[PDB]
């Protein structure tokens, strides 16, 4: 059973 | 090993940072595009004379 | 669909679609345009696999007693890139490739007054292969496509099993086509059977 | 006395190829795929004998 | 993750009620072009005399190193495009741990 | 060069099955004619049958005794009547596009294979009449 | 049929076109005299209607050109229908795209038959011409 | 290669596709006509692929022995169709190959025939014309290959592998029952040895 | 403009121009014309030096037995470059190629005059030293 | 009495090389790949005898 | 060591590099000319390394027996080029070594020759000059080493390991078929023993 | 079991519900060709009288043991 | 492998976003429905003349 | 022992 | 499969 994508709310702008 | 990632919304516009520093939703170029909240990337509305 | 039609499809486009299907991808309607990496990759592997299986040597494609005529002026016989195998008709072979020309290593000469007689395998089209061989090529081409351009290891286990079955059915075709006999068909034993 | 050739259907040897072959022919197949029905009563045969 | 090497295998674009758009995949050596013309054969949306808008996912091959694959979408037609999202798959391997 | 829509076979008086190598969209596009002193066209269900989609079975065996040396299987695709016509309201389908392309392809092939209905070069370097008379040659000098 | 002729000594300009043509450049009009004359469109003939051509000048057998040939020559290189992505697929454009190839095929069925053909009796009908240079 | 998509759908072919679709848990389709169903189109493509592959293996019911292939009288060419899954000689070593879509005598190095040739041939048949056991094996093998390529479920892989083995076994039982082969009097060599 | 053209053969020359447009290299057929007709193979006997020229691996001429070479376009009719698949995006490139490929066959159809008797200046039927059979 | 050489189709030995070989020739192959069909009725043969 | 990258690219060498590039999933390149493609340059370097390695092993087709190497008439030196993958005597124990880039007779302790020496030599050949089976093995081995060094994928490693073994087997079959070796009459010792 | 041909076409229908069709003894000679019984040895779909075959005809689930 | 998810409350109304961006409690259409806090989705109260 | 459902308080509105 | 680099937003100044 392959791993799922990590839930990334992430964001915007400069990082 | 096979890996896969998806970018659910291309709503971040463009970024001028290096690709290693960019968010997944930010691209490199976006011309005449509309970043909708619920429809994703669109063509900008046509210019009506 | 109306009418009792009788139409064919291109076998190369079918072969590529089988290679694409092996990795779960949708089929393509065409194989030209030079802008599709999947079409380019699958076609390159299918040609490479088709070339490789034909070079192994089979009764149907090993041409025996073929004469290659030299040039009338240079007396050179071109060693073609499409000569998958070139051997003597009997005994130890004496011809090698030297700069794209047939070279006699024993006599150390590229020059031939008359045509030489060789046992040659010349590349054929995928369409000219037997059905079992076409299946083996597609199965092998699909397997190397997954390893090179998909990489899923559970697909490798499936396609390894399919290639092994694909190869044995071609080995069955080889034996049925050859009709080989060790009593009277044998080069040596047939002489021993004379009373 | 009855000869019955038992062909393993999980095998690969075809009696089509065996029966049509001439003596000395090379045919696809495995010797394990072909066996013969045999009376297995040797212990009982010796008791009766 | 830039330490390891990611060999891209395939990407996709998610679209809804969109006309034709061209996907260009460029590496350091070659370039490829993929067209999402619109609806698919047999779709209720694909009709003659009617605007051709496709909805769904278009998978296209992006082959090679991820660091050297440029993917961009071009479109100069009068049809609309609505790119919902995208995604990619590839073979990733790093010879060292994240530690 | 070699014609692929016109296949003609020797009639031996005992064989009734003949192969159809070429593609076709309708069985009406396949025309069966017996050649000999004359060229007699056969009927779809009273003179022959489509045993398979690649095989034509004659009801009766024909041969030189009947006056027919050869039998010809020829594709004649309709040119005025197209099998697929697209309409403004119709869903575009892969089958309709395939049939439209293939029909035009057959018509193009039959035009390129029309050396049968003329005097053309066969496999050898010989102009072939294909078993018919050169009528109206009249006087020679 | 894609080729037709009319011989008209009297003053006449109009010639009905039997064949269907997709473009006016496909129809070529020539004068069959001692040597054939190919006529440009604007100077020599106007399309009074889609069906008929009004060839300017009498061009009668008083001149050597006598009969006039109406020949259809569909251009293989030029395609009247070129499908473009982002454009509405029209049933008309789908239909016409097949027709242009068919018209070329129709013209081919007459060019080969021109030098020698087959009659209604299934025989190679010569026009009364000797088979010269024939090898035995 | 014969087109599988271009004729009327038969009940068995439609049933076969829905069997293949069920292998990954897809619901049945009412018709094989194009409805933009990628799964059904994929299933029919694998169905045709497996149909050609099992028929090309060779069986007593589908191997045609002593068939005459006739040449064209004006070209002397015998077509080697892509529907000829196998073409052999009736006895001994085979001499005919495919060269440019026509039969080629590799021993005589000629593709010209003045009369018909007698060959042991396998010709492609419709999935309808297959025996019931062979239809089940084609469907089982197509279902296994369909799941491997388009779903990849490992539990489905194991069961369909076992089903194919059972399906092939029952086709082998059909082969011997249909074949009726005998090593004593039905044997090419031993039957001559039995005369006293 | 012609899909079939012939070049005279001399031992000096090896490159021959392709004037016509071909969709696939296999659609181009190279033949040696002399006392005997010989079809050449894609790589052993020639090659495609450019998109428009063919270079022979070996020079040919009257000594070999062939005085003329032929470059003919034979577009495949049975094997079509486009087959529309159900559930696939309908692309205008597919429609154009399907239209072009059938056009090439029809274009070659109106070049059958080369493989026919031909007509004289006098209007006779001129067999170029060829027998008429059947 | 019938000689049938059973060739394993999963093997690598070719009768094409075996039959064309002269005595003493070196040929690619494995002895395990080539077998012979044998009658397995010894238990019944002894009972019948 | 012969430069691999300083000549025109052949179609086969370009095809070989693209095959090696595919092994790790790199897309093919149109030309082998320097476009700053590190992967293609790495692939060509491994292609050359494997090309030298398999040729140096020694095969009937590339082992040249009885070759005369001629000395310079004024220096009496025979050059031992780096393209001599193997230099041996025609019979018995070999006596020639490499000393300073010139042939050296180790038994006589001299590098001066008044006449040509007869040696069993392997000289480096272009990958284009290799038999098709040997080209496949070279590419397979180069692809395996390329993946091991620059990608390292373990799944690709296992399959390429199997492919090299199959590729070497098919080259082994070519060697025997080309060789035509007989232990009765083609044998150095046994053939004399068969005279009656 | 005897399968009677049509009186006019002389064709014996090869039913889709014929799960197995074989000869009563020896090697079988009948195959399905286009939904009709075909004699492969004689290469004929035409039968003057009914053929005798060993047939398995599909039964209902209710009729099973 | 078998997987299962349950939506405890269908109280999110409708969403016009793509299905991959929607919350599990939001549907596509809801006509004449009442989103109760404790009784889930209901029919809207009848319109009494 | 099959894995449990992850407790998702989740939310509403645009995402 | 070697472990991934832990996502560290990190910081600045004195630590």
């Amino acid at each position: 059973k392959k791993s799922l994508s990590v839930a990334r709310s992430s964001g915007g702008g400069i990082n | 090993a096979l890996i896969s990632q998806s970018i659910k919304n291309l709503k971040g516009g463009i970024s001028q940072q290096p690709d290693i520093l960019r968010y997944p939703d930010q691209g490199s170029r976006q011309v005449n595009g509309w970043s909708s909240e619920t429809e994703g990337l669109q063509k900008r509305p046509p210019l009506v004379f | 669909r109306s009418y009792d039609m009788n139409v064919e499809t291109a076998a190369e486009l079918s072969a590529v679609n089988d290679i694409l299907a092996s990795i779960g991808e949708p089929p393509v309607s065409t194989l030209e345009g030079d802008a599709n990496a999947d079409a380019a990759n699958a076609r390159r592997i299918l040609n490479k696999i088709n070339r490789q299986i034909q070079s192994r040597g089979w009764t149907f494609n090993i041409e025996e007693g073929i004469t290659l005529l030299p040039d009338v002026y240079s007396n050179l016989i071109v060693y073609s890139d499409d000569y998958l195998s070139l051997m003597s008709t009997s005994g130890q072979s004496i011809y090698v490739n030297r700069g794209g020309y047939v070279y006699d290593r024993t006599s150390q000469s590229d020059r031939f007054d008359s045509g030489i007689t060789v046992n040659i395998i010349r590349l054929r089209d995928y369409d000219e292969m037997p059905e079992c061989f076409r299946y083996w090529i597609v199965t092998k081409a699909s397997r190397q496509f997954n390893n090179r351009f998909f990489g899923a290891p559970e697909v490798e286990g499936v396609l390894q099993e399919e290639e092994d079955e694909a190869r044995r059915l071609c080995m069955e075709y080889e034996m049925d086509y050859g009709g080989y006999n060790m009593l009277d068909g044998d080069a040596f034993t047939s002489g021993l059977l004379t009373r | 006395s009855k000869v019955i050739g038992l062909v393993n259907p999980a095998g690969i040897t075809q009696p089509r190829r065996l029966t049509k072959a001439q003596t000395g022919d090379f045919v696809t197949g495995r010797p394990e795929d072909i066996s013969f029905l045999q009376l297995e009563k040797q212990a009982d045969f010796t008791v009766a004998k | 993750e830039d330490i390891g090497r990611l060999q891209l295998r395939r990407a996709w674009v998610n679209y809804e009620n969109s006309g034709t758009f061209d996907i260009y995949v460029e590496n350091q050596s070659s370039n490829w072009k993929y067209t999402m013309a619109g609806a698919r054969l047999g779709s209720n949306t694909l009709r003659a005399g009617r605007l051709n808008l496709g909805t769904g996912q278009y998978r296209f091959p992006v082959v090679g190193n991820a660091k050297f694959n440029t993917v961009y979408i071009l479109s100069d037609e009068t049809t609309p495009l609505n790119i919902i999202g995208c995604g990619w798959e590839g073979n990733y391997l790093r010879r060292s741990s994240g530690i | 060069n070699v014609i692929k829509t016109v296949l003609t076979y020797q009639l031996d008086g005992s064989n009734r099955d003949f192969n159809i190598p070429f593609e076709y969209l309708a069985r009406k596009f396949v025309v069966v004619t017996l050649i000999g002193v004359d060229r007699k066209v056969l009927t779809i269900n009273t003179d022959y049958r489509f045993a398979t989609r690649t095989t034509i079975s004659l009801t009766k065996a024909w041969g030189p005794a009947d006056g027919y040396t050869t039998i010809e299987l020829r594709r004649v695709t309709s040119t005025t009547d197209r099998l697929v016509d697209f309409t403004d309201g119709s869903i575009l389908r892969a089958y309709d596009l395939n049939v439209a392309q293939i029909q035009t392809m057959h018509v193009a092939e039959e035009a390129r294979d029309l050396t049968t209905d003329t005097i053309g070069v066969n496999n050898d370097g010989h102009l072939d009449a294909r078993g018919r008379r050169i009528v109206n040659l009249a006087n020679a000098v």
